[PDB]
C-alpha cells in the first residue's frame, strides 16, 4: 500500500518548536535595530546640558558636580546672612 | 563664628571626596558592569536561538 503523506506536510513545525516564537520576536527586533543608538544625552548646549557633559556623563561618578552644587547653596544663604544682618 | 562651621563643612567634603567618592565610583562601576554583562548576555542568548 502507498506511503502516507506526513513527511511533506509542514506548517505545524512553523509553530511546532519554541524558537519560532523567538524568531518572530527578533525578526522584528533585529531589523528595527539601529547601528548605534539614537543619542545617549550628554550635552545639547542649553548651557546646563554642558554641566551634564562635564559632570553627569555616563562614566562620571566624580564628586565634582556635588561639590559645585553644594558650594552654590553656601553662596546663596551666605549672601542672605548679609540680607538679614 | 559661622566661618568655623563652614570650615567644618569643607573638612567634611574633604573626607567624603577622599574616601567615599572612590568607593562609590567602584560601587557604581561594579553594578554598571553587572547590568551591562547581563544585557550583553541576553543578546548572546537570542543569537544562539537564531542558529538553533
Amino acid at each position: 500500500v502507498s506511503t502516507l503523506i506526513p513527511p511533506k506536510v509542514v506548517s505545524s513545525k512553523n509553530i511546532g518548536s519554541a524558537p519560532n516564537a523567538k524568531r518572530i520576536a527578533n525578526v522584528v527586533h533585529f531589523y528595527k535595530s539601529l547601528p548605534q543608538g539614537p543619542a545617549p544625552a550628554i550635552k545639547a548646549n542649553t548651557r546646563l546640558a554642558r554641566y551634564k557633559a562635564k559632570y553627569f556623563d555616563g562614566d562620571n561618578a566624580s564628586g565634582k558636580p556635588l561639590w559645585h552644587f553644594a558650594l552654590g547653596i553656601i553662596a546663596f544663604g551666605y549672601s542672605m546672612e548679609y540680607y538679614f544682618h | 563664628d559661622e566661618s568655623i562651621l563652614l570650615l567644618t563643612f569643607l573638612g567634611f567634603t574633604g573626607l567624603v571626596a577622599k574616601y567615599l567618592a572612590p568607593a562609590y565610583k567602584d560601587f557604581a562601576d561594579a553594578r554598571m558592569k553587572k547590568v551591562s554583562d547581563v544585557l550583553n548576555a541576553s543578546r548572546n542568548k537570542h543569537v544562539e536561538a537564531v542558529k538553533d
